[PDB]
Parts: C-alpha cells; structure tokens; sequence
C-alpha cells in the first residue's frame, strides 16, 4: 500500500466563509447527473420535494417527476402496479439490489452519491481531480480488461470507465458543453446535494459568531473592571506610608 | 441547599494569583451539561436498529427543523470535552497538585476513564463503517477471558443487540459522571486549591466578584469557538469514512480514529505482542494512579515548586506532552517500517518519562 | 461530516470571454496543458530515464509508475491555477 | 350492541395449577392445523426450531419442513429463488399480503393465530365453544350470502364457514376422528403455541412460591420474637408494684 | 397476556372406553344432546311462543333471536359437563 | 452519608402502636426500586419503531433466556404500585394526616400525578390496538389549546415519532420520582408520624429492632404475591385486546382500560360535555390539594380523632371509597342507559363526599 497524493485546491464559489452555493451551476449539474451519472449510481436519500424553491420552480419539478414510472400498491386485488412519479417520491435507482449492480458492473459496486463529497478526503477537489484523472498506463504496467488507469484514484486502477465526453449533454441556459465544464457543474450539484442546509447553516453562523464576539468584548471589560481594584491595592506593615 | 450554594460558590475564598489555567475544570463541567442537553434532545428522534440507525441520523439532518444544529453541536463539543480535560490534567502534572490533593487526583482519574467509555460508546451509535469495525477491534482486544466477549456483544458478532445495549449504556453513564463530579468537588474543597507559585499564603480574596467574572469570560470564548467550528467547519476533526454504510465482509482501506484516540492507536501499531499492547495501557494508568501517594516514596520533605521557569533541563511533564503529540502524529500515518521505528522511540520516551515522576 | 471545509483567502476568477462563440467547443485544458508540460520537465526527464533502464535490465521485471504519477500530479497542480477562468 | 354470553368451562388438562400441557393432544392439534386451518390462517411467529424436543423429535421436524418451498436470495445474478424449507424457517403463509387475504375471503381478514388464546376472552373455552357454535338462523333473521350464524361469535354472524367435518383428517396414534375430538386437540395445540414457555414458567413458579412461603413463616416468628418484649413490659408510676 | 388463567378444583374425567371400536366414528355430542334438550325446555317454550307471536303481529317486523340464543347457551352449558369423558 | 443513615433508619424513634397500616409507604418505594431494575433490563432489548415494536416485545418472550420473567414481573408490579398507593392514601384520609403533615401531603399528590403519567406512557410502548387508541383518546382529551396536540404528538396522528419520545419520557420520569421521594421524606421527618389513636405520646420506641422487622415481614408477603400472580396468572388484570397488532382505521369492538384507570373512564362515559369531563378531574384534584390547610377553614380548634369506630354515621372517606369502587364497576361495563344512570348517581356521591371534607 501507499500514501495517495493530495488534490489541488480549486476555487469553487462556495468554499469561502461568506459565500453560498451557485445555483445556475447546481441546475446544470443536476441536468448532467440525470443524463449521465444516474445510469449506474443512485441517490436514495433525495426526494423531488428538495428541489422546489431551492434550485428549481415547483411546476418544472412536477414535470420532471412525471417522467418516471414508480411502483406502488398493493391494490384491491393485492397486486402491485406502476404510476407516474409525484413530488413526494424519492429519486429512482437503476438496479433492484446490490447483487444486480455488481452483476452489471463486472463485480464492483457503484456507491450511492447521497453523501459523496462528505465521504472522501478533500471532497469536491478530489472528485474534480478524479474526473480529470484518466490516462494511459505507465511503462511496465498492464490492466486486465474492464479496468482503467486513473492518476488520482487510490492504487491508480479503477473500474469506472472514462466518465465525460464533449457535448454528450446540453444546457438550457446556453452555456457551452465540455468535460471540464461538466465536471465543475456536476461537482457543484453533488456538493449541494450532500447537505442542502448549507446556506442556512452559514448565514445563521455569521449572526451567531458576530454577536458572541461582541459579548466577549463586553465581558472582558467587565472582568477588568474588577481586576483593577485589587491589582492596584496597597498593603503596609507596621505604619502607613502613603495616602 | 441555598446555604451550601452560598458557602461554596459565593463566599469561598481563593488566592489572588489564580490565572486562567485554573478555569478549565468549570469549563469541562459546562461542556458536560451542554452535551447532556443535546444528548437528550437527540434521543427523541434516534432509532436503535441495525437495519435503519444510519438513515435515522440522516433524517434529523434532512427533514427536521434545526435538526442539523443539535447533531453538530453534540459532535463538536466532544472534542472540546477532551481538549479541556487534557489541559486540566497537564496543569496539575505541571504543578504537582497530587502532592496533597490525593483523593481529588484519584477521582479525576476515574472521571477520565468514565469519559473515555462514554465517548467510545457514543462513537458506535451512528452505525457506519468506522463504527462497526472500531467496535469489532476493541471487543477483540478484551478477548483474553472466555465467553466474556460474546456475552458483552450479545452475540457472536457485532449486532443490533449490541447497538441496543450500547445506546442504553451511553444514556446512563454521563449521569454517573455527574455523581462522581460531586464526589470530586467534595475532596477538592476539603483541602483547598494550590497556587501557581506553590506557596501557602494569607492574601486570599472571595470568589463571587473576582474569579466568577474570569470563569464567565472564558465561558464566552468557549461558546464562541464551539459555534464557529460547528457552523462553518474549519477543521476536519472527524474522518469521512463513517459516512459509508456498514459492510460486514469488507474493511475501509484507510483507518483513522477520532483524534483523542490516536495515541492509543499508535501503540497498537508498534508493539508486537497484543498482550504487551494492552499491558502498556494498564501500566501507564497504574503509574498515574501511583502519584497519589508520592510523599511516601521518599523521606526527603517535599515541595511543590518544580522550578521549570528558565530551566534548560525542562521537566518530565513537558517531555511527556511532546512524546504524546509525536505519538498522535504517528498514529495518523500509514503502517510503514520507519514510522514504526520512530513510533518505538516515542513509545519508550512516553513510558520512561511517566515512570520517572516518582524518583525525586 | 461536512460536505467541505472552508479555505481562507481563496481567489475567485473573472470569466474571460471566449474570443469566438465557437472557441470553447474544445476543452480549455488543452490550452493550459503545454505551459505546465514545460514546467514539469524534470519529471519527464526521470520518467524517460526509468523507461530506458527498465527496457535494458533484461531480468524481466520493472516498471516506472512512480515517476509517471509524479509527472501528472505536477501537471495537474499547475493546470488547476487557470482552468476556472475559462468556465462559467 | 350487546353483552355477549360467557362460555362454559371445559376441563382441559392444563388449566390446573400443577399440570403441564398434554403433548399427544398437541401433536394431534398440530396435525389438524396443518391439514385444515393453515388453508387461510397464518402463524408468523412460529419456526420449526420450536417443535424439536418439546413436541416432536428432530428428524421428523426436518422431514416436515422439507415439504414446503421457501423463497430465498438474491443469487449471483440478483434473482430470487425457491428452496426446500429448513429447521430455521418460519411457518409458511397462504397469502402474500392482507389485501389478497381479504380478496380471497369476501372482505374479512383471517387473523394470525400466533397468540389467539391470549387475544380473546376466556381463551380456549371461547375457542372450543366457537368451533361448536354453528346453527341455523332464528325466526326473523336472514344473513347475506357468504355469512353464517354462530351462537357464540359476538353479534352471532361470522364470516368463517363451518370449520370441522368428521374424518376430514386422520391421526397417527390411532385415535378416532370427529369434530369434538378435533376441537379439543387443535385448541390444545394453539394454547401451547400461544406461549411454549408455559411449563417452564409453572415449574419454576412452584419452587419460588414454596420457598418464599417458608421464608414468610420464619420472618413472622422473628418479628414476634421482638414484639413480645415490649408487649409484656411493665411501667409503674410513683412506686414499684410487682417484681 | 397469559394464554389462560388457572381454575381451582377442576375435575378431570377418566376416558370411558367405547363399547365398540366403531362407536365414536359418530360425534359423542349426539349422545349428550337429548338430555340437555330436555333440561332446557322452558327456553324451547318461550322460543315457540315468540315464533307464534311474531308470525301473528302482521305489522311485518319481528324476530326471536334472543330466546334462541338463550336456548342454545343453556344446551351447551349442559353438554360441557360430560363431553370430555368421551374424548382421549 | 452513613451518619444520616443511622439517624433516620436505625435510631429514629416511633410510637409503640404503629400497626401494619403504616408499612405501605416502604412498600411502594420497594415496588419503585424493583420496577426500575426490571425497566432497565427490558430497555436493553426493546425496539422503539412503529413498524416493529410489537415483535420486539414478542422476541423477549419467545427467544431469550428468562425473557418472559422480566416482562411479566414488570407488568404485574405496576398493579401493586397502584394498590399500595391507594391503601397509603386512604390511610391518611382516614386519620386526617394532612392536619399537620401539610407539605408531605402536597408532595404525595405530586408523586401520584408523576406515577399516573409514568404508567400511561409505559402503557403505549408495547404498541397494540389498545395502546394506539388509548393514546389517540387521551391526546384528543387535552385538545382545547391549538397546535399543542400535533406538537406533543410530533405529527398529525400517533406515530413512530410519538413512540420514540414516549419511550424516552418513560425512561426519565421514574428518576424524577426518586428525587421527589427524598423531598417527601424530608417534609415527613421534619414533623414526625401520627398514631392510629391520634394522640401525642411519650411512649416511643426505636425503629431498628421493632419496626424494621414488620417492614421485612410485609415485604416477604408482597414478594410472594407478586411472584404468585406473575408465574401462574390467577387474575385477568390486563385485557387481551393489546395482543392484536394496531390498525389505524378500525377500533376494537370492546374497550376496558387497566383497572387503575377505570374510574376515570367511567366519568368520561357519563358526563355529557367533554369539558365538564376534564373539569371534574381538575376539580377533584384541587379539592384534595385544598386539604393541606384545613386548619384555616374554621376557627374551632381541630382534633385528629374522627371517632369512626362503632359509629353508625360511618365517615366521608368510607363513602368515598365505596363510591370509587362503584365507579370502577360501572367503568367496566358497556355503555347503556341504566349503567349511565347509576353512574351519575355514583358520580354525584364521589364529588360531594370530597367537597364535604372541609366542613368540620
Ligand atoms: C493565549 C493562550 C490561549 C490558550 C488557549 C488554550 C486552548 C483552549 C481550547 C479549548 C477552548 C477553551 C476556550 C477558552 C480558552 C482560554 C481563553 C482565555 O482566557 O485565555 C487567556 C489567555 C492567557 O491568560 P493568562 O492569564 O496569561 O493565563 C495564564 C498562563 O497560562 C500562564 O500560566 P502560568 O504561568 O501559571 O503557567 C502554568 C502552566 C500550566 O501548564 C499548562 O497549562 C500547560 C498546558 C499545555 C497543553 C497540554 C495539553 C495538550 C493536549 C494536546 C492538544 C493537541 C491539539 C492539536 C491542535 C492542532 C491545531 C492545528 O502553563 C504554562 O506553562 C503555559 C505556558 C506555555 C508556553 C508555550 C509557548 C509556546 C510558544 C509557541 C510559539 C509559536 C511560534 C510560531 C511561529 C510561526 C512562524 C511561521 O489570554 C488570552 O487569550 C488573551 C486574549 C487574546 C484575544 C485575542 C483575539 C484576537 C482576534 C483577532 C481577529 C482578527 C480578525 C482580522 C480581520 C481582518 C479583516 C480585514
Ligand atoms: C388481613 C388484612 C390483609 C390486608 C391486605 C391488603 C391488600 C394488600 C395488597 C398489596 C400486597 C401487599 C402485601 C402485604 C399485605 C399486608 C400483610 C400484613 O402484614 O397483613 C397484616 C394483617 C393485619 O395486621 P394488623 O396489625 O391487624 O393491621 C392493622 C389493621 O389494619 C387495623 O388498623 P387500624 O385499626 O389502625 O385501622 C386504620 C384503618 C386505616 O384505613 C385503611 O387502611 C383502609 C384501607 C382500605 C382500602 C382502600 C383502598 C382500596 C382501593 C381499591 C382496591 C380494589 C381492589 C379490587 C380487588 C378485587 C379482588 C377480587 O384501617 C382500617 O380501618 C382497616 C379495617 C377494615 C375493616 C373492613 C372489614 C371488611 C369485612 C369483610 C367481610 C367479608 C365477608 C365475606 C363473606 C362471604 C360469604 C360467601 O394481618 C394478617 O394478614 C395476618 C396474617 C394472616 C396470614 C394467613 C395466611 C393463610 C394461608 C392459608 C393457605 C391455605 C392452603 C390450603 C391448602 C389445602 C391443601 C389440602
Ligand atoms: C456506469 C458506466 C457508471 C457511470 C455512468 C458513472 N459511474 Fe461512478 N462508478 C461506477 C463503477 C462501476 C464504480 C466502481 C469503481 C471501483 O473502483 O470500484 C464507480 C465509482 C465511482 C466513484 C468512487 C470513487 C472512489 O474513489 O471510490 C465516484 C466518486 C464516482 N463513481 C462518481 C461518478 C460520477 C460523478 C459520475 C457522473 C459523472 C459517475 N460516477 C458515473 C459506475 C459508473
Ligand atoms: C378459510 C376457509 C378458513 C379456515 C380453513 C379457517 N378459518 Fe378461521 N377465519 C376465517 C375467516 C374468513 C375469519 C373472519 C371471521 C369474521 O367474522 O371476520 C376467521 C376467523 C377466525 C377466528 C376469529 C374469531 C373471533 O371471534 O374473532 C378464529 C378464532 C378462527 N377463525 C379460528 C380458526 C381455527 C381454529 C381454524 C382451524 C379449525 C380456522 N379458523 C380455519 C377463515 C378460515
Ligand atoms: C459527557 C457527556 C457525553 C459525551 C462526551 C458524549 C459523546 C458522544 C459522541 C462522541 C457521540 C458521537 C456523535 C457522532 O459521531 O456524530 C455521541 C452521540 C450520541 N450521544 Fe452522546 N455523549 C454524552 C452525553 C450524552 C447523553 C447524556 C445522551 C442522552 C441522554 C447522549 C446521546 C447520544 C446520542 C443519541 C448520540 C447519537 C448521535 C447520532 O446518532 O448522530 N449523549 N455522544
Ligand atoms: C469531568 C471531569 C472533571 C471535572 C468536571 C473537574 C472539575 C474540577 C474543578 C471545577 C476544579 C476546581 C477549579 C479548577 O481547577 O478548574 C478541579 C480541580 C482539580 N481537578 Fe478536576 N475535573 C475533572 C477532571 C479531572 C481529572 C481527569 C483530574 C486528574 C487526572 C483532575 C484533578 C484535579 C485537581 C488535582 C484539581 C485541583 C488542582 C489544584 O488545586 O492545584 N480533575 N476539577
Ligand atoms: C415506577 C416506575 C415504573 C412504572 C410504574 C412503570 C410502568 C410500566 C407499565 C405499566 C408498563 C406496561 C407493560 C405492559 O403493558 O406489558 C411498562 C413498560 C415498560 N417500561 Fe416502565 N415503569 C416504570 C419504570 C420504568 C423504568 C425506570 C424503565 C427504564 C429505565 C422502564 C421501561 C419500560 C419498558 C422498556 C417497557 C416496555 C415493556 C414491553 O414493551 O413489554 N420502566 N412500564
Ligand atoms: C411513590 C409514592 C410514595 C412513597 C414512596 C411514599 C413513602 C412514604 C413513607 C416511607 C412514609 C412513612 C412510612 C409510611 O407511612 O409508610 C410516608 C408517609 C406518608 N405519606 Fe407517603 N409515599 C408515597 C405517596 C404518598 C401519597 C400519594 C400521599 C398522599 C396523597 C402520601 C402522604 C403521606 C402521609 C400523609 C404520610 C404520613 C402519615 C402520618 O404520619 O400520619 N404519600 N410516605
Ligand atoms: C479559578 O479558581 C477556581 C475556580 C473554581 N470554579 C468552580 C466552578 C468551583 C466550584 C465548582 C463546583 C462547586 O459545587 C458544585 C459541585 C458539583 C456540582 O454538580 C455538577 F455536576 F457540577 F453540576 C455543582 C456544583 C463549587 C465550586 C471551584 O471550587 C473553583 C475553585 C477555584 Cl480555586
Ligand atoms: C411503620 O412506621 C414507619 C415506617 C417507616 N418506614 C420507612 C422505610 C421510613 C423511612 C424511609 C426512608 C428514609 O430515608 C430515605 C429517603 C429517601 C430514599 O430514597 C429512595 F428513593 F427511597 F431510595 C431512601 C431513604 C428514612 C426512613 C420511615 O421513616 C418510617 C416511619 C414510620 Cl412511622
Ligand atoms: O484498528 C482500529 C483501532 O485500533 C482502534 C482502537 C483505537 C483505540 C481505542 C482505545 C484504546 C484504549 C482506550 Cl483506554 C480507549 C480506547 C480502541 C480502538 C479504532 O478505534 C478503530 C476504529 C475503526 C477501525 C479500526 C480501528
Ligand atoms: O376510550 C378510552 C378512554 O377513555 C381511555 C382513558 C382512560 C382514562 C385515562 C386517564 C384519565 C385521567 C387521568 Cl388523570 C389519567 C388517565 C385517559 C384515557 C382509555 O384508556 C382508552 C384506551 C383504549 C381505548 C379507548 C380508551
């Protein structure tokens, strides 16, 4: 085994202490995820409820949910059936169980992405590096079929094929499509999905810390107020010196 | 009980020169009370089932009002519990407090053991990879006795039964903590605190106006810092790998305990015999216990001044601290021969400098 | 636990407009790669050295994955400085 | 609504304080349950493990479990399959969900029998009475199709058809079959299945209560030992009377 | 909670052998029912009375489920005394 | 704390003529301690999920060594808690203990309220039909205030969230109980107990030899009886209908609370206005509270002898007891006009004979 390298720091808009997420990037990342990465991965913790008002307008989200068949039941006869998805349903998944997922992916298991940036070191910088990382093998190394070389994956050999391809998807705001752009936008989307409460958390943090610091100044003054009366005291032995 | 309140926290008379280093006890108590509040309000929505514990913790964060805040305050205040305890211990190693505060020092050690147990039980409840495999390791470590491990587990392997009883135990232990704290303070105020100068003095001053305000000031700072780290996440205190669901047949490829457990981990990496491993912990704790009656180990009359200021010789406590920090460093890294070599050097230093405290 | 950790004093780029609406149908990385390739020349040197020595030794075991990994880590850590200037 | 009548008390062997269950009756009741009542009811809490040593020998219980197909999986391809039952499996059930059960039984739900005698008033006496209770309607009453009159069911109209029929089943010990006998044996079996720990509980009870009573006698003597010294005391005022 | 509750001073019957191995291919209840039918005659009387009156009143509403229920509860509470003597 | 032990439970001096009727406090305390032990060991294997709580309780009985014993001891000791409390209350109504044991009587009432709450929370945890619909009823009963009921439930209807918080609350309340018990005993020994004769006497005798043995004797009897009922099931204390899984859209066809709740149930059956219902409970409890300062409600100097022996007039407490028993009887039966009529008669008696205690 070896110590894997550390990724470079990219200037994502959010990684400042005063900045929020960047919602157009999040929309584009969601579009990428739907058109590409949802082929083999899952996000079992996400429901369409989460997108209205935070990322997308309600009407559009309902229309998105309507594109899927979702299973429900039992009915009066005790049978199961399929219906169009609704705002209350979780995202769909491509495989019914882990065994089928491994069967379709040569034995490896595609992890659920509901917390992916919180489940790796350097989070989004690691993911951004990983999506760039595919390269030809070095001299003296060969990989068995259905396995690929990536310079940022630990041990350098990974089961996921090269992920991105130019104009494999398209954007509704007009932005041009290329693997670098898709990388940035999908990493933004997944970082948001890892904890949608981020902006609430940070905006509350700011007020809290500011007020507490003002507090601290006031209490420091109050403490010194009492320090000074005994720090400046005079005690004499035998007879009085000064007055 | 009001008259006692006044006798011990208002009219009680201290020494004039008690600086901030004597404020950290109050601080650990406050982190205890705070951790208890957040504990109880987390229990109202937690699920103790192996099939669904993980998603139970995720539900708080995703779908509950202010759900995220209590989980993160609870997670982050633990680090401050341990940091304050270590400062509080080192202060009294530095001063040789245990010279006359014998039973207080013993009580302290018992409280630290309680805290270790409480934290580790907590660490299993979110039920991720690190939780499962940590529980596996520590339960295998106390194997020497037949049938004790399947009994304490409840089962042949870490199970839902194990989760249920860990949850109940983690519920109960803190309050036993509180009782022992009352005992601690009894022994303390039986004697009276020491000075930083280690002399006996009549220049005393009452508590309520002067020292209460310093307590309050430090309390403000601590509340500040907890909220800073909790809301913005400046430091990666906890590793990401507890974010992955458990798998009983595959370990995580890289392993790093919570920081307050790394030194111990380092030992388990470098000593060859497993029993030697466990015996190092037992021996070091016994050595610390032995300091309670240091006055008896010699016939020279003892003083509390260790004359460590301006001293090129430094002191055994400082070497202990630096050895412990070095062990944390090595704890964090991968297993490799050179790390193990400097590990063994640091381990020998850590053991020897603890043994030597008795040799005045 | 957290999705990310805050970084101090980060510098956020202004979007350099493409000179031709067609200009970024091709990946901007291609326009940053040459310079960085020139900056990491010592790793190219060592990788070619190891390649030669491995091909020579004739006891039929050898590889140069180390130096290759270092080369590409260098190049990437260079590219990361300017890539976000070309993306919206 | 009305107060339903109370059943008569039958002398089942177990309802004495010193008696156990009557195991041959339990075997015969199990046979009845398998051949008849398991057509529409379920016992989801029972596993074949429970029968070895308590009712039947292990070998026979394994052979019983082998008669059923039990579903298991997933396999390497992520598909489910069927296998012969084993000692570790729970009893099978005739319907996949409550909706199908209601669909097959004209809307009514056949309750799970895993605790049936503890889930009714007068338990086994009620069940014994109920199985006898089917009769023709009284003057001035008529019941809609698929509904029957029973003089012990509350409100007198019940959805379960007449349950028992002579020599509808057969016994391996040689006992003759008739509806009364089948009633007794199946009620015995269900009473056992409601709590298999009964005999353990009672045999432990006996020792406990006996020893505690002996205790009580000893403590009574000890208490009187001290009562008598102050109950017999003399106190005089002014001068001494007796000695 | 409990499967049953203990009853004091219960009397447990001895199994009266059948006089013919074929004798209990027919339900023993049939041999206890006549006697009890004779003992509960007042309920038969009242049920027949109500039957007559219901058939007479002519305002086209009436039933005798009460008295029927009482009749059969009586008969059953009689049969329960001897039925377990004939079962193993 | 040993010196206190000796002062209060060994050298404490009682009156010679304290008979068994003064032993039931000790008994309720013991049922508390015992119920706490069985509680904690039940918590180690219970599941707080609406999907699977029921089967969790069944697993203890079916698949765990001695699993059945703890559940049944816990179930049966509750009845004895309440029976002993009622005997303990009636003794002091009979003697007019509250004449001078003012704050003790108040503390008593608070403890009884705590016990009611604790029991009812426990009653929901096995999660059967009766549990669900009981919770529904009592939560609807405290509806008068907006949003308080969905808030306390956690939800628009009784839910898994409700189970989780009921479980935590049932965990916590008993220990608050214990604290209030210490307070109770403080007020008691501040004054000193009364005699059955209601006189003041110097013929006192110490506790350890004489009265301790009577306490022990009664303790033997109680342990006996608990085990008898627990192991053999002589009485149908609990109705069978909690043995059925919950259905949110169908009620059970016959309904009978636990016996210690039947009288209350009777009231809810017979008073037309729901608010009148609730106000009857509030009023009766307020009346009992009012007895604490009965010395002030009149200018005639008070005595504790109620002269109820040989008395054709009997006493209001006896009429109260018989009215309460009658209400239990009617509680148990179906809703029908005649039961309601005698219900209302008994209710008027129960209310009036409580009001009248103040009129000496
Ligand atoms: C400043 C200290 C702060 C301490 C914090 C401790 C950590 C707390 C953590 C938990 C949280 C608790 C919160 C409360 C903390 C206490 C607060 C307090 O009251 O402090 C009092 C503190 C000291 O009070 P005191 O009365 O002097 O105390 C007595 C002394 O201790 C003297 O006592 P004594 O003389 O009696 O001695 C007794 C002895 C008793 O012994 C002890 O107590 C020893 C304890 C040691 C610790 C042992 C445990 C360790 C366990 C392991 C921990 C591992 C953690 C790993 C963390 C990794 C992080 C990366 O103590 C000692 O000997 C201590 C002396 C140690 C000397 C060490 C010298 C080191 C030199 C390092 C030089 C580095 C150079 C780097 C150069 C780099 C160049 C590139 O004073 C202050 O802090 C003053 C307030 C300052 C406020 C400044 C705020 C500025 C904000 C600026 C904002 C800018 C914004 C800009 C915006 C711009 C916009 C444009
Ligand atoms: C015997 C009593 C037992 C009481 C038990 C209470 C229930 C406890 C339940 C919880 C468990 C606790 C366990 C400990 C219990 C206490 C044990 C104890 O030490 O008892 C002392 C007790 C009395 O001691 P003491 O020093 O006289 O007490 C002072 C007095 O209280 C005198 O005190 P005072 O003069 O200072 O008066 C103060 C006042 C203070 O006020 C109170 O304390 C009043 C409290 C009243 C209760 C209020 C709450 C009620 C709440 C509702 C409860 C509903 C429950 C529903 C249950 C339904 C059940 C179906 O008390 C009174 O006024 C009490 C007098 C009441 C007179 C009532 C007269 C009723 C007559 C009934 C006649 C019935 C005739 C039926 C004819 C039928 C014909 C067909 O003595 C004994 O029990 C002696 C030991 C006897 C052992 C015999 C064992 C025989 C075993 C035979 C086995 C055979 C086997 C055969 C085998 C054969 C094989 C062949
Ligand atoms: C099917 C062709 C896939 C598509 C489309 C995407 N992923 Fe995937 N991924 C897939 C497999 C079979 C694996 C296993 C790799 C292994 O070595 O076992 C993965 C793995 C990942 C990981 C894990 C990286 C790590 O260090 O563990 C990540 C972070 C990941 N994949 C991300 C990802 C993204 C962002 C995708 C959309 C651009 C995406 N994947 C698509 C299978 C497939
Ligand atoms: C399908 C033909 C069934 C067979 C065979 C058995 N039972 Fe059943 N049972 C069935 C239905 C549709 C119902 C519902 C009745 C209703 O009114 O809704 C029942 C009900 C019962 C009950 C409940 C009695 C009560 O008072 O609630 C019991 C105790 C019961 N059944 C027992 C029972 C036994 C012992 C059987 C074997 C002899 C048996 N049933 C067979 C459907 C069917
Ligand atoms: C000194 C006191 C305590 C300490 C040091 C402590 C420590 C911890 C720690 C370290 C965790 C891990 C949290 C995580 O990894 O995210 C935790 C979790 C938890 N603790 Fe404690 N705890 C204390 C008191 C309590 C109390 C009193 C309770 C309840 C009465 C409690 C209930 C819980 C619960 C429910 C969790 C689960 C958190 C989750 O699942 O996200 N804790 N505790
Ligand atoms: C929950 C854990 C603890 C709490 C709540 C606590 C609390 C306190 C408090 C309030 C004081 C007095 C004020 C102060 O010194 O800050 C004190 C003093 C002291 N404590 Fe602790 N303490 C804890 C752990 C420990 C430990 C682990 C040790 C030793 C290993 C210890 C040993 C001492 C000593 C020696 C003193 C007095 C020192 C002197 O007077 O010179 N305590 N403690
Ligand atoms: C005065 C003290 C207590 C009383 C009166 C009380 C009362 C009750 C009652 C009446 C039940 C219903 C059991 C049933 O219906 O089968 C119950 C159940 C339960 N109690 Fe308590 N309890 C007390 C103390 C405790 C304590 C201290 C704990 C835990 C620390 C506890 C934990 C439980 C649990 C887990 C159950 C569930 C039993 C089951 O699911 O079968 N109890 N309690
Ligand atoms: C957990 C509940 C309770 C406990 C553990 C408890 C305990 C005790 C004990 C140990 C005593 C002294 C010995 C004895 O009288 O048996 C006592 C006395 C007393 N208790 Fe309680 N008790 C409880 C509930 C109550 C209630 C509900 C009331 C009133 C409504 C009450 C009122 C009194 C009074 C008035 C006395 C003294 C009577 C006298 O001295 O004449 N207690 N209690
Ligand atoms: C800077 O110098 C000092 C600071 C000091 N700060 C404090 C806070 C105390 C102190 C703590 C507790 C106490 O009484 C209590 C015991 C136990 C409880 O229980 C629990 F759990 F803490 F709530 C509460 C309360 C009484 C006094 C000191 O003596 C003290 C002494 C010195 Cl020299
Ligand atoms: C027959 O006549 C009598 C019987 C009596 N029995 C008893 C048991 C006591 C008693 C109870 C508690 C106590 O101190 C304690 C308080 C609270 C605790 O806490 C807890 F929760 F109970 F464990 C423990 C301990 C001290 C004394 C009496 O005074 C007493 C008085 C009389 Cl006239
Ligand atoms: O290999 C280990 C390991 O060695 C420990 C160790 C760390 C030190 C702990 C400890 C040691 C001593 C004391 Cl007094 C308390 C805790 C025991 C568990 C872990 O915490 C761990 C967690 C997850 C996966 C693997 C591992
Ligand atoms: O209809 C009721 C009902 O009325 C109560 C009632 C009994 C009295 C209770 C009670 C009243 C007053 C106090 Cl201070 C404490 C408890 C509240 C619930 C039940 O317990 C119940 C349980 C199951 C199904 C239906 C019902």
């Amino acid at each position: 085994e070896k110590e894997p390298p550390h990724p470079p720091s990219y200037p994502f808009w959010f990684k400042s202490l005063f900045h929020s997420h960047d919602i157009p990037s999040v929309r584009r990342g969601y579009e990428v995820y739907r058109k590409v990465c949802a082929t083999c991965h899952s996000m079992e913790q996400l429901h369409f409820r989460h997108l209205v008002g935070e990322v997308l307008p309600e009407k559009r989200v309902k229309q998105i949910a309507a594109e899927y068949d979702v299973t429900d039941g039992p009915n009066d006869q005790g049978e199961m059936y399929t219906r169009p998805g609704i705002l209350g349903d979780a995202f769909p998944s491509p495989y019914p169980n882990e065994e089928a997922a491994r069967y379709a992916n040569g034995g490896a298991y595609p992890p659920d992405l509901s917390l992916i940036t919180a489940a790796r070191h350097f989070g989004p910088d690691y993911l951004m590096a990983l999506l760039g990382g595919y390269r030809d093998p070095p001299e003296g190394v060969e990989l068995r079929p259905g396995l690929y070389w990536n310079v940022w994956f630990p041990g350098n050999a990974i089961a996921m094929p090269p992920p991105l391809m130019d104009e494999m998807i398209d954007y509704e705001d007009g932005t041009p499509c290329n693997i670098s752009q898709m990388s940035k936008d999908v990493v933004n989307f997944l970082t948001w999905a890892t904890e949608p409460t981020a902006d609430e958390r940070k905006l509350y943090g700011l007020k809290c810390v500011s007020a507490i610091a003002i507090g601290t100044v006031l209490m420091t003054l109050w403490w010194r107020f009492y320090w000074a009366m005994y720090a400046t005291r005079r005690i004499d032995f035998g007879k009085l010196k000064y007055l | 009980f009001m008259s006692l309140f006044r006798a011990h926290l208002v009219f009680y008379r201290c020494a004039l020169n008690l600086n901030s280093s004597y404020n950290f006890g109050f601080l650990v108590a406050m982190t205890f009370v705070l951790q208890i509040i957040t504990g109880i309000t987390l229990a109202f929505r937690y699920t103790s089932e192996a099939s669904c514990a993980f998603a139970s913790v995720q539900h708080l964060v995703r779908e509950v009002a202010a759900g995220w805040e209590f989980r993160m305050l609870h997670a982050t205040t633990a680090s401050f519990v341990f940091l304050c305890i270590l400062i509080h211990m080192t202060r009294g190693l530095y001063n040789w407090s245990y010279s006359y505060l014998t039973t207080a020092w013993m009580s302290g050690l018992v409280l630290y053991l309680l805290t270790i147990a409480t934290a580790f039980l907590g660490y299993v409840l979110p039920w991720g990879q690190m939780s499962f495999w940590g529980a596996t390791v520590i339960t295998n470590l106390l194997s020497p006795i037949p049938y004790l491990v399947p009994w304490l587990l409840g089962g042949y392997y870490v199970s839902d039964v194990t989760l249920k009883r860990f949850f109940v135990l983690h519920f109960i232990l803190p309050f036993i903590g509180c009782i022992i704290i009352v005992l601690h303070i009894f022994y303390l105020h039986l004697n009276g605190s020491s000075n930083p100068a280690g002399i006996d003095t009549a220049l005393k001053v009452a508590f309520y106006p002067h020292m209460l305000m310093t307590d309050a000031k430090c309390l403000s700072y601590l509340i500040g810092l907890i909220f800073l780290q909790a809301a913005f996440g400046l430091m990666e205190l906890s590793h990401p790998d507890n974010s992955i669901p458990v798998n009983r047949f595959v370990t995580p490829l890289h392993i790093v305990p919570e920081w307050y457990f790394l030194a111990y981990y380092a030992v388990l990496k470098v000593i060859p015999s497993k029993t030697g491993g466990l015996l190092v912990f037992m021996s070091s704790l016994i050595n610390l216990g032995l300091l309670s009656e240091i006055r008896a180990l010699n016939t020279r009359m003892l003083i509390r001044q260790q004359f460590m200021t301006r001293n090129v010789v430094s002191g055994w406590v400082i070497i202990w601290v630096y050895s412990m920090i070095f062990l944390i460093i090595i704890g964090s890294a991968i297993p490799q021969a050179t790390y193990i070599l400097y590990g063994r050097l640091a381990t020998i230093l850590y053991l020897t400098t603890g043994l030597v405290l008795c040799l005045y | 636990s957290y999705p990310y950790y805050c970084e101090f004093f980060v510098k956020f780029p202004n979007y350099i407009p493409p000179k031709d609406p067609a200009e970024r149908l091709v990946d901007p990385r291609q326009k940053l790669e040459p310079g960085c390739t020139a900056r990491c020349s010592l790793w190219v040197n060592e990788y070619d050295a190891c390649t030669k020595r491995v091909r020579a030794r004739t006891d039929n075991k050898g590889n140069c994955s180390g130096q290759y990994e270092e080369l590409h880590v260098c190049i990437d850590r260079c590219v990361a400085k300017d890539i976000f200037k070309y993306l919206k």
